[PDB]
């Protein structure tokens, strides 16, 4: 559902845990690099807590299995992102996301 | 019926959040924020309720101007940046 791969370590040893909120950076693109959002380009990080689906189910998988400092990029195919329906305007149907998202502290 | 301006908003942005985000339901997150900004326009009468628009009357005012952006534009970009200024709302009263 989500295939992740590190473009910078984190420690290893300090990963999300119940309640606490995740802050981090993120670029999402579509697959073939068109970039529809990111955090880094109004330099303000993304805060949100994992496990309460509050977020779709690419990064409740793959954020959670990231420790703090870590940098990678998720691949998230439709059924772990917006599905048939997409986001009208910004997602298509059926996309592939690739986010490239850097786990910066959690709090 | 008696409601902090705090705990109306944070219900209702949490609700109208499920009928856009969840069910892709617009006419349903409209139908919810207009008569939250209604009360707003309708300006504070408590101590508490002047501190809460203080605070974040110009945030919720942009972000029903980005809405009404929307509104004649047809760009769910428009509507997204609303989202952006109700989320640090959202999390500010959290
Ligand atoms: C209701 O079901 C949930 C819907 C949720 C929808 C996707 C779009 C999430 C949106 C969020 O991460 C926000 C923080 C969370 C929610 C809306 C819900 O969990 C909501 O549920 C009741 C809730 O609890 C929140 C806290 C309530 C609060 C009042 C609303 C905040 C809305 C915030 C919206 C923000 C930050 C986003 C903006 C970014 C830049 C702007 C400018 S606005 C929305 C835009 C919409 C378009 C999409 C491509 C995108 O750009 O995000 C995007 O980059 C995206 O896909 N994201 C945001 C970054 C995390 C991954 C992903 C996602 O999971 O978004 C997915 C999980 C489902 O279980």
């Amino acid at each position: 559902g989500v295939q992740v791969e590190t473009i910078s370590p984190g420690d290893g040893r300090t990963f999300p845990k119940r309640g606490q909120t995740c802050v981090v950076h993120y670029t999402g693109m579509l697959e073939d690099g068109k970039k529809f959002d990111s955090s880094r380009d109004r330099n303000k990080p993304f805060k949100f807590m994992l496990g309460k689906q509050e977020v779709i189910r690419g990064w409740e998988e793959g954020v959670a299995q990231m420790s703090v400092g870590q940098r990678a990029k998720l691949t998230i195919s439709p059924d772990y992102a917006y599905g048939a329906t997409g986001h009208p305007g910004i997602i298509p149907p059926h996309a592939t996301l690739v986010f490239d998202v850097e786990l910066l502290k959690l709090e | 019926v008696a409601i902090l301006w705090h705990e109306m908003w944070h219900e209702g942005l949490e609700e109208a959040s499920r009928l856009y985000f969840g069910e892709r339901n617009v006419k349903g997150m409209f139908e919810v924020l207009e008569p939250l900004h209604a009360m707003m326009e309708r300006g504070p009468q408590t101590l508490k309720e002047t501190s809460f628009n203080q605070a974040y009357g110009r945030d919720l005012m942009e972000a029903q101007e980005w809405c009404r952006k929307y509104m004649k534009s047809g760009n769910v970009k428009d509507l997204t940046q609303a989202w952006d200024l109700y989320y640090h709302v959202f999390r500010r009263i959290s």
